[PDB]
């Protein structure tokens, strides 16, 4: 609750936000590839050509 | 007062050049005493694996005898002053002061001269040394943290002149003989490559015109025209271990690569050694330590001992921690300390590097007291820095050290970095240098 | 601008002595008399406990805050005991000296010691005992304090194993409230306002103004105790009963221990004006280091020579250090040998005080001794005006003195007191 | 008004039923991390005493029976030994997120 | 002693940046 | 001689596991439920076997 | 909570029809009020009550 | 010169005895480790002596013989 | 190497009690050297101590003159037998010794035991003198011990003594330790930590008092019956008998019959044992003191 | 702050059977036959487990 409010772990968090956010594109762009999501993969030139 | 008055009400010292290049730098206090020593630019870094034991054995010598004093009429002289004659050797300098008081200044000097310039090296106290330092062999690998650290520079400095030790091996100590160390005291003590530094109660122009009276004319000629150049030294990603399990205690020592000397970085690491600390089983701080590592350490009983050092050489060093634990805490230590490493590369904190720039300011300060620390301070910043940094200038650079700047310096030097490794005992528990470069890296960043 | 030393004598027993310098670090040194000399029989090791117990919880400071705070401004808290004393010095910068000043005021002058902390540090105790007795000097000179006198500096430094587990807070709070009061406190500073360490002494100690629990004066008993430990380098410690500290004889017994040597001045040095080295060196070819011992407290004084040899040749190096201070009792000494060893004197004299925690040191401990600040001038003229003939009366003293052996290794050839 | 305050307290103090098997508040007090610092902050006669209690509750609940109407904890002997314990460790742990959070 | 152990030549294994001993690394280590 | 139901490896995880656990002596009734569980699902495991072998 | 358990199961086993309806969703929000909200009320009012703070 | 380290030279770490309750800004030389020191075996504890009649015939009067055996206790004689 | 952890062990249960460590104290500073020896392995020598050092104590020290071979129920043909069939191949005398200088002083471990050990001696005679038969009447007449369980000890001396001036439990005895070249003669005293003082300095004054010459013929008469009943009880036992033959086998070289040693017992005379108290009065003392020493005297205080 | 490898019994586990195994440096290509015999029986249950989804 109250333990994870001030200003030592905000700045943590912040320190953290580009990892936390580039964990998220990795976990997204991997759920893409592995799922083959069509609206997504209907805008990247090469990869269009497969779905024709 | 505040602190930035106070540092700038801290004396400046006075540097001068003679004809032959040999520099002289004072410092003037109020005390009544006075540190006066020459800082000599030569060592085992200088030392070619033929002469490896030349400068520390010459180290020996130099107390033993001089020309204008034969025998032990020197240290008569010493003695009945009253005033203390030290020397050290180090891989990058050879420093010979005597502690005084302020009104036998000239005394200091004219026995310093006779000591640097004027060094008579019999054959049979050659004998008698050689005895004597092969017995301090034995003393010092009854030692076991120089024993690391002396491994620690061989396998992080290995094919380069830096790895060999101060004191040479044994087989270079019992072929060494008179003509290669006369050889050695002629290359290698050179009036550009030495300082005359005297703090305390000096007079700066009295020191010169001793400095003019018997410094004058020491070499100023290398009698080939070869001046020696030190060519950098190749930093070794390796480990090194010696098992031997009577020991009680294993020793770890892991470290990468430094800034050198010259780099403004080494401001930044010496606030990160001091975020991460030292700490041994006599301290009352207890759990409450605001290290994390030596709380974890008290918490969970894993080491004896641990520290953080910084040692610096020309444009090279090593940058790391020695831990002295027992045979089943290594792996615990090792992983806590590299959890530190990372925890400072990666989430440092403003609060933390507060602490460590308060520390740090008190540890220097501490540090630049006493006349003798701080005619080593000026002896050795005028052999590496062409100048003296005023304790302002490295307040201001302290000041200048944030959080931002701390964690790209410690990325810099640490995330993803090889590591050397040296160990000494029972070091089964110590893992292998695959596990720890993976704990030198994370998967997290 | 440089200043003198501000001193005062605050009326309820208090010495307040300040030194505004301007150094970029302030240092703020408490000084109790509550030694190991103040404790009985029962109480031993009370005074290891309370040296161990700075870092606890305080009637206004918990350790954790005690702790933290001084790590955070960076400052260090160090407590400096000898047997008569006990030195509470606090490091800083000057813009936090006053949070660290405070910090040691809670801690020497309000503590809570509760059962569970000691308990706690009863562990920390024996590992500090075992630390401090790795090298075997400082278990000679306990050794020898213990065979030497009866009950007040017989009492070692270090706790004993059998009072390790038993000492408790309400002994620690029984000698914190009988040792600690303000007619036998010193509060000495450098780089601190003389205004401003008065007035927090004045807020902060005015809460005990006892004269304190009177310790016994310490009676001589003299004899020998050995260690058999088969360490091939035997120690051997041999003193005898000398003047107390702030005599004439005082000074001409410490003149006499720099004529007979008292440390090396060059390393790995030879010690050619050591007249104790030179006397061994003329008989052994063995390894061996001699030195003149002198330790002087409040009540009374102890001189003599520590020898460190090897086990087949202690006896010999034992009998001519012996026959060299007979030699020097009996007249043969050259006043060139006593103008060097005043020389030897006040150069080291003037070396320990340069440092600021010597001077710190030097102020606390003449501040408690003699309760007036004696500046370094005075002590030189003292030192000069000891004369030779006092030496010889002070060699004479502890060669016709009853004495006290220490000794520890192998002990098949250490000699004893029938045979020196 | 705070009479009857007490008097419904001293009802739910019966109703709870932990006086039947001879237990105090701090007995039947779960033990957390602040709760075991100040059980091991505890001196040892109330050590022995808590410990012994709980012991013969356990007893108690293992027969499926209580203890004597005479022999119940009153409510006004019901003393709080825990509770100054309780309280300074609970100071402490505060003062230490506080010191981790600034 | 301990001075005599020395770490013998290793030249047979090293990378093609790090046969050399007068040139210091950090400029190839990125590399390898 | 040794013990062997405390030193051979299976059965001295069996003893520490089920022999020689040191359980709390006033569980009620309701803690048998665990094996109950457990004895269910090896009943069930048996019998569904059997089904599936005729199945 | 376990009333409400056996009201939700006699729930389940009748179809939907009046006053099924309005029971089961009487029964399910009970059940959930009553499993995230009263229970940790109802402890802090006998905390309360024993003078725990 | 009223002060120990004023006037021992290098007897001063030997006679005072210098505790760092809190950890300072600078390393200390010898840090210093506990080697592991060995634990006495624990034994039966002896009975306590409370009363002159059973404290009457353990004073020596006689001296010490040891005794050990095959099958026999290890018994001692004063 | 797996039997020094049994000497570690064994030393501590022989230390289990009080009155050994205080007796090993007692020679230790009574003794420069050959009685100076710890009869327990010193807990540095364990671990330290090799089958070569042992060997060379055997071959020097189980050697064939200095060897007794005594028998009970045996024949002294087997005996003999045997004793040429194994015994025949050593040596002769020898290592000698030290003679085993005496030196005097006083130590005082300090344990905070509830009861205060203290043993104060000098040196008396050795095994085979009229002086040392004294000495031993002087043990039994200052009180060796109590005859009688739960007794006042109404008739030792030392005993009367420090219950004339005590409300305190104490035990004091006359300690008596003889051997080939020296001997061991003093008061051994355990009482209160506050009243070991007061019981010290009684036992003291009740010796000095004998060595003075206040005693009673009768009272010398009861000590010799004692003596002669303790010497008698101990050859009564056949491990006693058997002890006994050895130790003069080893001592004489020759038997001593039981009738002609209590015949010398009634020999020794009551002068003599002036003569043994005066001496150990005036001679110099070995104090070896433990417990809580906050109010036991030293030896310049006695 | 504690090794969660060491110190969670699960982890605890794994970390001293497949982890931080003692394991001999020496051991021939003839030793991975115990894993790949683990891993076939992996993937045999896999796709039994669809063969029977399906037959
Ligand atoms: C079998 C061959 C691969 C073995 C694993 C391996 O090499 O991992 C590399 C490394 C770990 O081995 P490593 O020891 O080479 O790690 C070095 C990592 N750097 C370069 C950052 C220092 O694994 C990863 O970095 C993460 C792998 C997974 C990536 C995220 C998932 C992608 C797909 C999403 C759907
Ligand atoms: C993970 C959540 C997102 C999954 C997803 O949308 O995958 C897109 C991909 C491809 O998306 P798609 O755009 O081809 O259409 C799938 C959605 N329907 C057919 C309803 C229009 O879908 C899957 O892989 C199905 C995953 C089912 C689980
Ligand atoms: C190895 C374990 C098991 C096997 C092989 C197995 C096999 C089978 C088979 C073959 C059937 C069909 C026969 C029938 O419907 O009457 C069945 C039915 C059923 N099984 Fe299992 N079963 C197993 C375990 C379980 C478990 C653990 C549960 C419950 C948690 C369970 C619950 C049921 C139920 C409810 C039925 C329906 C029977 C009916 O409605 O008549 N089974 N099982
Ligand atoms: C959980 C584990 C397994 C399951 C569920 C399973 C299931 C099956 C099924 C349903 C079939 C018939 C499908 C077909 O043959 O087309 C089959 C065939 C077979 N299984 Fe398995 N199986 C398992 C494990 C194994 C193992 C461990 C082995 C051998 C070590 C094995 C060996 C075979 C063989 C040899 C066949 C016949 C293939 C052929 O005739 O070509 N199976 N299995």
């Amino acid at each position: 609750l109250s333990r994870f409010l001030g200003p030592r772990y905000r700045e943590l968090a912040r320190n953290w936000i580009p990892t936390a956010g580039m964990w998220g594109t990795v976990g997204a762009v991997g759920l893409v590839w592995a799922t083959d999501w069509r609206l997504i993969l209907d805008w990247v030139p090469y990869i269009n050509g497969k779905f024709k | 007062a505040t602190f930035a008055q106070a540092l700038q009400s801290v004396p400046e010292t006075q540097v001068s050049i003679l004809d032959n290049g040999l520099r002289v730098a004072s410092e003037q206090s109020s005390h009544a005493t006075c540190t006066v020593g020459v800082w000599i630019d030569a060592g085992s870094r200088y030392e070619t694996e033929k002469n490896n034991g030349a400068g520390y054995f010459l180290e020996h010598l130099a107390f033993k005898g001089t020309k204008n004093r034969p025998g032990n009429a020197l240290e008569k002289e010493v003695e009945s002053i009253g005033a203390h004659l030290n020397a050290y050797s180090t891989r990058e300098h050879t420093a010979y002061l005597i502690k005084a008081l302020s009104k036998d200044l000239p005394k200091v000097v004219e026995l310093l001269a006779d000591i640097v310039q004027n060094s008579s090296l019999e054959d049979s106290q050659i004998e008698k040394e050689r005895d004597v330092i092969l017995r301090e062999m034995q003393e010092n690998d009854a030692s076991m943290q120089n024993v690391v650290f002396d491994y620690l520079h061989a396998t992080a400095f290995q094919g380069t002149p830096l790895a060999q030790a101060v004191e040479g091996p044994s087989e270079n100590v019992r072929r060494l003989s008179r003509t290669d160390l006369t050889d050695y005291l002629n290359r290698h003590y050179k009036a550009p490559r030495m300082v005359l530094a005297a703090a305390g109660g000096v007079e700066h122009q009295q020191l010169l015109d001793l400095a003019q009276k018997h410094l004058s004319s020491v070499s100023r000629v290398y009698e080939e025209d070869a001046v020696p150049g030190l060519t950098p030294c190749r930093f070794t990603g390796s480990e090194i271990r010696h098992r031997d399990d009577a020991l009680p205690l294993a020793h770890v020592a892991i470290a990468v690569e430094g800034p050198g000397w010259a780099n403004p970085d080494n401001v930044t690491l010496q606030v990160a050694n001091a975020i991460i600390g030292h700490y041994d089983c006599t301290y009352g701080g207890g759990v409450h330590l605001s290290s994390p590592l030596a709380s974890v350490a008290v918490a969970n009983k894993l080491c004896q001992s641990f520290q953080t050092f910084n040692i610096s050489y020309s444009d090279t060093g090593l940058l790391g921690a020695h831990f002295v634990c027992d045979a089943m805490s290594i792996d615990d230590m090792v992983f806590f300390l590299q959890g530190q490493w990372m925890r400072l590369c990666t989430s440092a904190t403003e609060s933390e590097v507060t602490r460590g720039k308060n520390i740090l300011r008190n540890a220097l300060v501490s540090h630049l007291d006493g006349t003798t620390p701080v005619c080593e301070d000026i002896g050795r910043s005028l052999l590496t820095y062409g100048r003296r940094i005023p304790l302002a200038e490295w307040e201001s650079r302290i000041q200048e050290v944030d959080a931002q700047m701390l964690r790209d310096i410690c990325s810099k030097y640490f995330y993803d970095q090889c590591p050397a490794v040296a160990g000494y005992g029972p070091i089964e528990q110590l893992p292998d240098y695959n596990r720890i470069r993976s704990g030198m890296f994370w998967l997290r960043f | 601008q440089p200043q003198d030393l501000e001193f005062t004598k605050l009326p309820n027993g208090l010495v307040i002595a300040s030194l505004e310098n301007y150094a970029p670090l302030s240092r703020i040194g408490l000084f109790v008399k509550a030694g190991s000399r103040y404790e009985d029989s029962n109480n031993l090791g009370t005074s290891h406990l309370l040296r161990l117990a700075s870092s606890l919880t305080t009637k206004g400071a918990s350790s954790f805050k005690i702790t933290r705070g001084i790590e955070a401004v960076g400052g260090k808290l160090s407590v400096t005991a000898t047997r008569e004393n006990m030195a509470y010095t606090v490091e800083g910068i000057r813009s936090d000296i006053e949070i660290l000043m405070e910090f040691l005021l809670n801690v020497t002058t309000a503590p809570e010691f509760r059962r569970w902390e000691v308990a706690a540090l009863r562990s920390q105790l024996k590992i500090d005992k075992a630390v401090a007795f790795q090298n075997s000097q400082t278990r000679i000179i306990e050794n020898l304090h213990d065979v030497a006198y009866k009950n007040a500096l017989a009492n070692p430094l270090y706790c004993p194993d059998y009072r390790m587990g038993k000492i408790t807070s309400e002994e620690l709070h029984y000698f914190v409230q009988n040792h600690f009061t303000s007619a036998r406190m010193a509060l000495v500073g450098l780089g601190v306002s003389h205004s401003v360490l008065k007035q927090v002494a004045e807020q902060f100690l005015n809460m005990r103004g006892g004269l304190g629990l009177a310790g016994a004066k310490a009676k001589y008993r003299g004899g020998e105790i050995r260690e058999q430990n088969g360490d091939n380098l035997v120690h051997a410690a041999i003193v005898a009963e000398s003047a107390a500290i702030g005599n004439a004889e005082a000074n001409a017994f410490s003149v006499l221990q720099h004529l007979l040597g008292a440390g090396p001045h060059i390393k790995r040095g030879n010690n050619t004006t050591s007249l104790l080295s030179q006397s061994v060196a003329k008989g052994s070819h063995q390894p061996f280091d001699v030195s003149a011992f002198n330790a002087s407290y409040s009540d009374s004084g102890l001189f003599g020579i520590y020898t460190i040899s090897q086990a087949a040749a202690a006896g010999e190096v034992i009998n001519a250090a012996y026959n060299q201070v007979k030699a020097v009792a009996q007249g043969n000494l050259s006043s060139a040998d006593v103008q060097a060893a005043k020389n030897k004197l006040k150069a080291g004299y003037l070396m320990s005080v340069e440092t600021s925690e010597g001077f710190l040191s030097e102020i606390g401990s003449q501040a408690l001794a003699a309760g007036s600040y004696m500046p370094p001038s005075t002590v030189l003229q003292q030192i000069d005006s000891v004369a030779d003939a006092d030496v010889v009366k002070a060699a004479k003293k502890f060669v016709s003195g009853k004495k006290s052996m220490a000794a520890s290794g192998n002990l098949g050839h250490t000699p004893f007191l029938d045979e020196l | 008004s705070s009479k009857w305050l007490d008097g419904f307290r001293k009802w739910y103090y019966n109703a709870a039923g932990f006086n039947k098997l001879g237990l105090m508040r701090d007995d039947t007090l779960h033990e957390t991390e602040d709760v075991k610092e100040a059980i091991r902050r505890l001196p040892e006669d109330l050590y022995n005493d808590r410990m012994f209690r709980i012991k013969r509750a356990l007893d108690l609940t293992m027969r499926h029976q209580i203890l004597p109407k005479d022999q119940w904890t009153k409510y006004e002997e019901d003393k709080f030994y825990l509770e100054p314990y309780l309280k300074e460790v609970i100071r402490e742990r505060k003062e230490r997120e506080e010191w981790a959070k600034k | 002693s301990h001075t005599d152990v020395k770490v013998p030549d290793f030249s047979d294994y090293r990378r093609a940046e790090v046969l050399d001993s007068t040139k210091s690394s950090k400029e190839s280590s990125e590399a390898r | 001689m040794t013990n062997m139901r405390k030193t051979h490896p299976l059965f001295k995880i069996i003893n520490h596991s089920f022999i020689d656990l040191p359980a709390p002596s006033n569980i009620s009734s309701w803690w048998n439920f665990g094996s109950l569980l457990g004895v269910c699902l090896m009943v069930q495991i048996i019998t569904g076997l059997f089904l599936a072998m005729h199945y | 909570l376990v009333a409400n358990l056996l009201i939700l199961t006699w729930i389940g086993g009748q179809p939907v029809e009046h006053p099924f309806i309005i029971i089961g969703q009487l029964a399910s929000i009970s059940y959930f009020s009553i499993i995230l909200i009263l229970m940790p009320i109802s402890g802090i009012i006998e905390d309360k009550m024993l003078k725990l703070y | 010169m009223l002060s120990v380290a004023a006037r021992s030279g290098p007897f001063a770490p030997v006679l005072s005895a210098t505790s760092r309750g809190v950890a300072g800004a600078l390393r200390p030389l010898l840090q210093g480790a506990v080697p592991a020191a060995s634990e006495p075996p624990v034994l039966d504890v002896k009975r306590p002596f409370l009363c002159r009649e059973s404290l009457s015939g353990q004073a020596a009067a006689r001296p010490l013989v040891a005794t050990v055996g095959l099958n026999v206790p290890a018994s001692v004689r004063f």
